[PDB]
């Protein structure tokens, strides 16, 4: 086109296209969905498929603990994803030690599209190709918080936000089952509704599905074979409904 | 040859016949110029510029083509306004810094070397494009006048006589034939009146014009640099009418 | 066509010899509004005719004070002309504070040139897009500068610049004579000033909305009149 | 007998070396017509004329306009020569160009010869066509009767071609065409290799190595050469220069 | 001709080869002035063609032969603003050895640090090489009569006896084939005067052409001084022979 | 006389041939991509209303947030990218609470607007010659309020090119053309802030595609009084519900 | 700047930028080609005035004052181995109103040429008035044209929707007709160009006499649809003065 | 800005090549041939002195050079770039081991950091790729003799025998044929002068030759006598007369 061969042109229609192509490269990688409750949060991630020859016992896992109330998930790019997490440990530990309060989910999650923004203002940088969801609880509260950051840097809040391949699919079937006026009041409800929405774009349910639940007071609690439970009791009630 | 694509946009390129063509584009730029003129004669240095009429709404009083380096430096120049202006200011900095140091006016080749030298220095990086104006300075020392030209290139010769603009070509043979019709010598006045009748003949383009002719002389005017008074002005335009 | 290949920044050169960025930055002055300053022995003014985004909107400060002996008015880019207002009044209090000495005209000028050139010549910023008209009073009397964004500087008696300033400036220069003369009475060069700018409207006439005088003089220092206060002078 | 089509290329030295054919010789030259421009970005522009004096290429004084896509004939030496102003709309629709437009062109007027003007830009060389960069010109041929259905062979000049360049496509589509016309018999090609700016003295020397190889058969010398008012132009007003009293002096 | 981004900076072409330098190669003879250099018993003499097409132009001001410092004396082939910019430098080069090291410059480091400040020139994309030609000559204390040159790639190599320009070769055979009549590698001659007669005698031999007092210029490098001759001498000399 | 493409419009640093900077164009064409905002600054204060574009049903009400407050007398409005105008924000604070701590006393509007427009003025030279720190101007437009002793109620309209205009009534957005054609046609001095808070609403009923709800109308005020608040749900439904009362009848 | 980037240089500006009709950049066949249909049910011996404009030129038809009411829209469909936009046709007294949308992003030049021969051929039975309407960035000033006289200087010329109109009119299948034309300079890509308030004036002023309004109220009219954040001000008011 | 960076001259090709290295090793093979054999008590370093108009003398330029007392090195490419980086081995020498161990470092350490500098030049957007290769012969106490070859690359490895330049196929050919387990350190210079009379297209004499040899310490050269515990140089330039006299015998 001409006017997408850098990140400080604009298009005439009024578009940045380097934006929408590191938006691109986040749509290729693994879906990820963040669900909130009445008084929790559930992460769930996709793992492709486990080769035979893989060591299973240090992979990684695709939610990393920010701090001992916040928990982070990404899609896009893994080490893009491993410095921003890096950077985020670095700087709650930062603010925690300077103002003696723990971060809230809203100032880390600034933190991070902060710097997403900082590295698209200069040509020499590549602007990280990972979209992240940071889940948490303040400090003071129960109030469940969950948030979406963009590689442009653009922060925004949701209750129920799918974000990597084929997520299309998945958040059409949040819009379609989830409800802002009666929120999963459970744990389990809202365990239930991330597997049945994950199952919708993954082939198997038994290895390719990670759940996170994180409650007030700090909790965070990863889920286990609890989640091949879950598949199992979901198609039992799918069978029970043919 | 005079276009050389693929080696011209940028300012510090050898073209495979090993030439500059951004040098040659701000020469260029200077055949575009008005036409300002420079003699020596026995003892002193006279500069002469053919400047357009322009609207009546301009102050005749403070407007002067001439430029004024210091007091025994005379500078005129062909090309961009702002090029040459920015050019005299460095030549000022540079003949102040000189007698503040060494508590004698700045010799005439120090300063052309130093000139020289600043207008080179532009065409070494592809940030900086060369200046656009060529430069006929002069002046009078303890060694005696001196006069000197300054290319776009950084070059600079010293001359007998010389010429830039657009009706340099001619105006370069009346000063040829000047050296072929006094090779002893010449005289100030003699001088000032040559130099009129080379800018009257050399003007023909038409627009009325008018001429703007200094001096600086050691037996006429104590070694420095001074405009020519109107008596002597009116003298030499009558001269130089009364010639064609 | 052969010019849209050596256009691109202020350090290419044409094979003609011409430098085509800062003749579109002079191009730009005339999609500004028309300005116009005089001055006869004593008094120097100046004339702006102000512009509105719409009804809603305010009208444009086309005069800006810089000292009580000097002020300007501006005709092109408005980050350009605010970036130069700034750095005269900048110059203005830097020369009275350091040397303790009022800042002279032609000192303005050459401060104004040698900035202007400096963007003409190097590669990475771009050429100033705004002419200025300059009047001020110092110990050599009024003076009256046009500062042309190449980095050119003039003094005359009168001149006016902008959009359809040709009519104003030919009307200045056929009656140069008659106020030039005009020594002791600033009604009257205002009145002229006015007379002058309203050779340029085209299908539009002079109100109180839209209409800015600036005024300096030996006792009188820089002052400006906008609405009711140019009332008087229609 | 002989076609010249000039092919939106690098630096238009091609289109430009037209207008040097043109308008260097104006009495033998005579507006032919216009062709259809559905494919084009066809635009509508005045007549043009020599500047040395001599008489406009479009003896009807009932058109005052011009086309994009147009054809001028030498009925001295029977000559087409097509002008084109405006790029072919994309690159997928070189095929429709070549078999809708030029096709009835050909075998409309029986042509016996097909010449293509080309400048490549040696940095875009991706297959390396390129083999002698000493030579700066280069000249291929095709004959219909020494060739049973790249494909053209080259003289000892700077350099086969590249599947993408359009040379190759138009090769095809004239070759494989099912309604090619019976009188076609020799292809010529003619290539230039130069940078991007004011490629008038390119496109003067390349139009004086054209007549030099004699690739066209009935191409008389040039001895004096004219521009066209229009390259006057070029560079915007004729007096800009005096405008900026300012800027130059 | 250069083909990509090997246009404006000094990268390797496909074939290896940098195109900027040959091309600052090719803008070294543009000048059309050839230059020679002979080295004595105990002196050093180089001699430069001098042109002056137009009589418009003082003649004084005229020189690409330099005095960079007591001892050592530069001629310079190519544009004469990269002549003088060269000349400074190596008069602040020689000064700043002089402080620095408690003794003069020999010619032949001299010689090898313009040829590091080429070769920055000549790798730095950003840096573009001086299209001159350098000859340093002197009389060093450990190695008498030297001549050394350098050139835009940074090569730099001594020399028996030198000649450069546009017709350098024929001087150079010409010189080839007197060194191997008298084989001892150098000039006979124990007076400066009779070295710059040889050489003046040499460069009218292959240039085929006469020369006037004002056609020439001379610089003589002595154990104690580097010194340019003047008119009045070179017109001595050539009335001598 | 050929059609070549011109790339005047690439580089922030160029002008075009008549002297214009097409970059700050298209950040204008950017900011229309923006929702719909408005401001009406009557005598008994001054009224802000966005529309809040919901991209998914659950999208939190609150995750947008388009009306902020730079300070207690101060508040603003944007339209266009996210993400310049939270560092415009955020120096907007800062100067507000730099000039109290130095001043002790309120800063001006006109003040803040025009420190707004030397920071979006940072793509180029600075003000006070500062040096360059954005490598493309800002793609947001801002609507700031505010009351003060010297000017009463000010209202301004700022944009990324540096420079900000006062108006009485303004809105930027999508639907920006209509709301101006009706605020053009529909104010007057007498206007209360009722009316003007019913004119808003309606106004945006009438550029919005979906019907007017709370859900996606945020209003906010601000008076001498109580300095700059914004509105709740219930207060903005029935402020709609009223509207609704008085256009039925 | 210390330096500029090596690698800044700009591409040939030989071929334009255009929007991509198949991805197929080696197809090696024909290309399919846009259909156009046009109703018919507008009932053009009707109507005895036509005007082909574009949608910059929106604020020179006001909406209320002329009474525009809307009739029929022309079809453009393309098949690739996925194209469709609409085209609604306006009236306005007894005058026919196009109004063609050019976006050089999204819209490809193919369809511009099909919805014009489309036109030319439908209007060209009973042959109305025409009035042609458009920008060209090649010309210094406005210029009017008609069938007789060419106004244009010879480097200017006229490209786009409103070009292949023109050539469509002139030697396209339906020769013959008669038109003015007015063009008036611009600068921007196709579908995003800006004009200055003098030549808006002048193109409101002309519209006015060659339409027969008050010029009074026509002007008001205008001048406050310019006025009214239209695309085609563009920021004179935000970054001039 | 765009002021503070500059883009890395030296990338990827599609094919997953670095151009600007294969065109240095391009320009490499485009010099004069030299050759380096390693004997079993000695090592063996040859170049053509290739010269301009025959009025330079050869022996003011110097393709090979001395690095450290034990360790020297010849090139094949571009003489300046060969300067520049024999200057600065020099200088790492003595800086990183002669200041820190009071030793001089040995032959491999050595050739890592050449190799190091030049992997440096490679990564850089301000500077292109050198256009040499280098052998570099040393000995050291405990790993005895060592030839290396550097490469514009960075890489290096070690060599019984080895050269490059024009001459390189052949060159490696005839020494793969010639050499032998049991060479010594007069074999292995005739071998190179046999290599060496294989390539050079003019005259074959001690004038066109720069031949140098890692053999035994050379008290001679030391220039000192006192220090029974000192030694000197192991690395030993010859002289045209002594290559003449080869020449003229086996």
């Amino acid at each position: 086109s001409g006017y997408d061969r850098a990140l400080s042109i604009f298009s005439p229609d009024g578009h940045i296209f380097q934006v929408e192509y590191a938006l691109e490269a986040v749509k290729r990688g693994t879906c990820a969905v963040g669900v909130k409750g009445k008084n929790c949060v559930v992460l769930g991630c996709e793992r492709r498929s486990t080769l035979k020859l893989q060591d299973t016992r240090i992979t990684p896992s695709k939610v990393s603990k920010i701090d001992s109330h916040v928990v982070l998930s990404f899609s896009g790019l893994n080490a893009d994803s491993r410095i921003l997490i890096e950077k985020a440990r670095v700087e709650a530990q930062s603010h925690r030690l300077t103002l003696e309060d723990p971060v809230t989910v809203e100032y880390l999650t600034r933190y991070v599209a902060g710097v997403q923004q900082r590295y698209t203002q200069s040509g020499g940088v590549r602007p990280f190709g990972v979209s992240t969801l940071i889940a948490g609880f303040d400090p003071r509260d129960d109030e469940p918080k969950l948030y979406q950051t963009e590689p442009s840097g653009i922060y925004s809040s949701w209750s129920a936000q799918t974000i990597g391949r084929n997520s299309k699919t998945v958040r059409e079937f949040l819009e379609k089952n989830y409800d802002r006026k009666e929120p999963p009041a459970t744990v389990e409800e809202c365990v239930k509704l991330t597997v049945r929405s994950l199952l919708e774009v993954v082939q198997t349910g038994a290895k390719n599905i990670e759940i996170t639940v994180v409650k007030p007071d700090s909790d965070i609690v990863a889920l286990s074979e609890e989640i091949n439970q879950y598949v199992t009791q979901i198609e039992q009630e799918k069978q029970e409904q043919q | 040859t005079s276009i050389g694509t693929g080696y011209d946009l940028s300012n510090s390129v050898f073209s495979p016949d090993g030439r500059n063509f951004q040098v040659e584009y701000a020469v260029k730029a200077v055949e575009n110029g008005t036409t300002s003129i420079g003699i020596k004669c026995n003892d002193g240095v006279v500069f002469a510029v053919e400047k357009l009429i322009t609207s009546k709404l301009l102050v005749p009083q403070k407007n002067v083509k001439i430029q004024v380096v210091d007091r025994h430096i005379g500078c005129v120049y062909s090309g961009l306004i702002p090029d040459g202006r920015h050019l005299v200011n460095r030549g000022r900095e540079e003949a102040a810094s000189f007698k503040k140091l060494y508590k004698t006016p700045i010799p005439i080749p120090a300063f052309a070397d130093r000139l020289g030298q600043y207008v080179q220095a532009h065409t070494l990086y592809n940030s900086v494009r060369p200046f656009g104006v060529s430069t006929i300075f002069g002046g009078v020392d303890k060694n005696g006048a001196h006069l000197y030209m300054l290319e776009p290139s950084g070059s600079y010769w010293g001359y007998k006589g010389a010429a830039t603009g657009k009706g340099r070509q001619s105006a370069k043979a009346e000063l040829e034939k000047l050296v072929d019709h006094h090779p002893e010598g010449l005289s100030a006045r003699e001088a000032v009146k040559q130099a009129a009748k080379i800018i009257y003949l050399a003007h023909e383009d038409k627009k009325d014009f008018e001429l703007e002719i200094s001096w600086c002389s050691l037996s006429e005017t104590n070694g420095l640099h001074k405009f020519v008074k109107g008596d002597l002005l009116q003298e030499a335009i009558d001269f130089a009418q009364k010639e064609i | 066509m052969f010019r849209n290949n050596y256009d691109g920044d202020t350090v290419t050169f044409s094979p003609t010899g011409r430098l085509f960025q800062v003749e579109y930055a002079l191009e730009a002055i005339k999609q500004g509004s028309v300005t116009v300053g005089l001055r006869s022995n004593t008094h120097a003014v100046l004339v702006a005719l102000k512009r509105n985004a719409d009804e809603l909107s305010s009208y444009q400060k086309k005069i800006i004070k810089c000292d009580e002996h000097m002020g300007l008015s501006l005709a092109g880019l408005a980050p350009d002309a605010r970036v130069l207002s700034n750095y005269l009044r900048q110059q203005c209090n830097y020369s009275s504070l350091v040397f303790n000495r009022k800042l002279a005209v032609e000192r303005a000028g050459h401060l104004l040139c040698d900035k202007a050139q400096k963007n003409t010549q190097s590669y990475g910023g771009r050429p100033y897009g705004v002419g200025l008209l300059i009047i001020g009073y110092d110990k050599s009397g009024a003076h009256l500068l046009e500062f042309q964004p190449s980095g050119n500087v003039t003094e005359l008696y009168g001149t006016a610049i902008g959009a359809r300033s040709q009519g104003a400036k030919t009307y200045l220069e056929r009656t140069l004579d008659t106020f030039i003369k005009i020594d002791g009475n600033p009604d009257e060069l205002i009145k002229a000033g006015v007379e002058a700018i309203s050779q340029s409207l085209r299908d539009e006439s002079l109100t109180v909305d839209n209409l800015s005088i600036a005024i300096v003089g030996k006792d009188t220092p820089f002052t400006i009149y906008d609405g009711e206060a140019v009332a008087k002078y229609i | 007998s002989c076609l010249v089509l000039p092919l939106v290329s690098v630096g238009n030295i091609p289109q430009l070396s037209i207008d040097w054919l043109l308008n260097s010789q104006a009495n033998e030259w005579e507006y032919l017509e216009a062709l259809d421009s559905k494919y084009l970005v066809e635009f509508v522009g005045p007549l043009d004329r020599p500047e040395d004096g001599s008489d406009s290429l479009y003896k009807d004084a009932d058109m005052k306009y011009s086309s994009a896509l147009e054809v001028f004939y030498n009925k001295k030496r029977g000559l087409f020569a097509i002008q084109q102003r405006t790029p072919l709309v994309s690159v997928n629709y070189l095929n429709n160009f070549i078999v809708e437009i030029i096709l009835p062109f050909l075998s409309k007027y029986n042509i016996s010869e097909i010449c293509i003007w080309d400048s490549l830009y040696a940095m875009e060389d991706e297959n390396g066509v390129i083999v002698r960069p000493q030579e700066v010109y280069s000249l291929g041929e095709f004959y219909f009767d020494d060739e049973a259905e790249n494909w053209l062979h080259f003289t000892p000049t700077s350099f086969k071609i590249s599947v993408d360049q359009p040379i190759f496509k138009i090769l095809f589509q004239i070759l494989n065409a099912s309604q090619r016309p019976k009188a076609l018999r020799s292809i010529k090609y003619c290539s230039c290799l130069a940078n991007e700016g004011d490629n008038s003295l390119d496109s003067q020397q390349f139009l004086q190595w054209i007549i030099s190889q004699k690739v066209i058969k009935n191409a008389p010398p040039i001895v004096k050469f004219v521009r066209p008012i229009s390259w006057q132009g070029a560079y915007g007003m004729a007096d800009a220069r005096d405008k900026f009293v300012d800027l130059y002096n | 001709s250069a083909a990509g981004y090997d246009r404006h900076i000094t990268i390797f072409s496909p074939e290896g080869r940098l195109y900027q330098v040959e091309y600052a190669f090719k803008a070294t003879n543009q000048t059309n002035i050839n230059s020679l250099a002979v080295r004595g018993k105990d002196c050093t003499v180089v001699i430069s063609q001098k042109k002056v097409p137009d009589k418009l132009l003082d003649p004084t001001t005229v020189s690409y032969i330099f005095c960079i410092s007591r001892t050592i004396g530069m001629v310079v082939n190519g544009p004469i603003p990269d002549a003088r910019n060269a000349a400074l430098r190596a008069k602040a080069e020689a000064a700043e050895f002089r402080y620095k090291y408690g003794y003069d410059m020999p010619c032949d480091v001299l010689a090898k640090r313009m040829a590091n400040l080429s070769q920055i020139y000549t790798q730095r994309a950003y840096m573009r090489p001086l299209g001159v030609i350098l000859t340093f000559v002197s009389v060093d204390e450990e190695l008498g009569p030297s001549i050394y040159k350098t050139d835009p790639a940074g090569y730099y190599v001594g020399y028996k006896a030198t000649a450069t320009g546009p017709k350098q070769q024929e001087i150079t055979t010409n010189l080839e084939n007197h060194f191997k009549k008298s084989k001892i590698d150098h000039i006979n001659e124990e007076s400066w005067e009779k070295v710059v007669e040889f050489a003046i005698t040499h460069m009218i031999d292959a240039l085929g052409t006469e020369f006037s007092k004002n056609d020439l210029e001379v610089g003589v490098a002595t154990k104690d001084k580097f010194f340019t001759l003047s008119a009045e001498n070179i017109e001595e000399r050539l009335v001598a022979i | 006389m050929f059609l070549t493409r011109s790339e005047y419009d690439r580089g922030v640093s160029t002008f075009s041939p008549e002297g214009r900077l097409f970059q700050v164009e298209y950040s204008l064409e950017a900011i229309k991509l923006g929702s719909t905002a408005i401001g009406i600054a009557t005598k008994e204060g001054v009224v802000l209303g966005v529309e809040k574009r919901a991209t998914s049903p659950l999208l939190e009400s609150d995750s947008i947030e388009k009306i902020v407050e730079i300070d207690r007398h101060i508040g603003c409005a944007m339209s266009g990218l996210t993400a310049d105008a939270r560092s415009m924000i955020e120096h907007a604070r800062t100067a507000a609470v730099t000039h109290n701590l130095y001043y002790d006393e309120d800063i001006n509007v006109e003040s803040l607007t025009q420190s707004v427009c030397d920071l979006a003025l940072r793509f180029g030279e600075g003000a006070s010659g500062e040096e360059r720190l954005m490598s493309r101007p800002f793609g947001v437009a801002l609507l700031i309020a505010g009351h003060d002793a010297d000017d009463g109620y000010q209202l301004f309209h700022a944009e990324p090119s540096g420079t900000f205009y006062r108006y009485n009534a303004k809105a930027i957005g999508s639907g920006s053309e209509g709301a101006q054609a009706e605020l053009l046609n529909e104010w007057h001095s007498s206007l209360t802030l009722k009316e003007a808070e019913l004119l808003v609403l309606k106004i945006l009923k009438q550029v919005m595609e979906e019907k007017l709800d709370e859900n996606n109308a945020q209003l906010s005020c601000i008076t001498k009084q109580d300095g700059f608040k914004i509105y709740d749900n219930e207060k903005t439904a029935e402020l709609i519900k009223e509207l609704k009362e008085k256009e039925a009848a | 700047m210390l330096f500029k980037q090596w690698n800044d240089l700009p591409e040939p500006k030989h071929l334009l930028d255009l929007p991509e009709i198949s991805k197929n950049l080696q197809s090696l066949e024909v290309c399919p080609v846009p259909k156009v249909e046009f109703p018919q049910d507008l009932d053009v011996p009707q109507y005895s005035t036509a005007v082909i404009t574009t949608k910059i030129m929106n604020p020179l038809f006001p909406k209320n004052l002329l009474q525009l009411t809307s009739i029929g829209e022309i079809k453009t469909t393309l098949t690739v181995k996925v194209y469709g936009f609409s085209f609604p046709i306006y009236s306005f007294g007894k005058t026919l109103l196009f109004s063609m949308e050019e976006n050089f992003i999204s819209i490809s030049p193919i369809f511009g040429n099909m919805i014009s021969r489309s036109i030319i051929s439908q209007l060209a039975q009973f042959s109305p008035d025409i009035i042609v309407i458009g920008t060209s960035d090649k010309i210094a000033s406005m210029k009017v044209m008609t069938e007789n006289e060419c106004t244009l200087q010879p480097p200017e010329f006229i490209t786009g929707f409103i070009g292949s109109v023109l050539t469509q009119l002139i030697v396209g299948p339906s020769k013959g007709l008669k038109f003015k034309c007015l063009v008036a300079p611009s600068e921007g890509p196709n579908g995003f160009e800006k004009l200055s308030l003098s030549d808006m004036g002048s193109l409101v002023d002309l519209c006015g006499q060659w339409l027969g309004f008050e010029p009074s109220r026509y002007s008001e009219e205008c001048y406050r649809l310019w006025r009214c954040d239209s695309a085609a001000i563009g920021a004179q008011s935000g970054l001039y003065i | 800005m765009t002021d503070r960076y500059s883009f890395s001259l030296t990338t990827f090709s599609p094919s997953g090549k670095l151009g600007q290295i294969d065109y240095a090793l391009t320009a490499v093979k485009q010099g004069v041939t030299s050759l380096g054999i390693k004997a079993t008590n000695g090592v063996v370093i040859a170049t053509e002195k290739k010269s301009s108009s025959p009025l330079a003398m050869s022996e003011t330029l110097s393709k090979v050079s001395l690095l450290t007392p034990d360790i020297g090195a010849v090139y094949s490419g571009m003489g300046p770039d060969y300067r520049v980086l024999v200057d600065k081995s020099r200088k790492v020498a003595h800086t990183s081991y002669k200041r820190i161990y009071g030793e001089y470092p040995p032959t491999k350490l050595l050739v890592s950091e050449v190799a190091k500098i030049m992997q440096e030049a490679t990564q850089s957007g301000g500077v292109r790729p050198f256009g040499v290769s280098l052998l570099i012969a040393g000995h050291d106490e405990f790993n005895g003799f060592s030839l290396y070859q550097v490469d514009p690359s960075g890489s290096y490895f070690p060599w019984k025998a080895t050269a490059i330049g024009k001459g390189s196929v052949a060159a490696k050919t005839f020494l793969e044929k010639r050499w032998n387990d049991e060479l010594e350190l007069e074999d292995a210079i005739h071998i190179a002068l046999l290599t060496l009379k294989e390539s050079v297209e003019g005259e074959f004499n001690g004038d066109t030759i720069e031949l140098a040899i890692i053999g035994d310490e050379n008290p001679d050269l030391l220039g000192y006598t006192g220090i029974p515990t000192d030694k000197g140089p192991r690395f030993r330039k010859l002289t045209s007369q002594e290559i003449n006299d080869r020449l003229e015998a086996l």
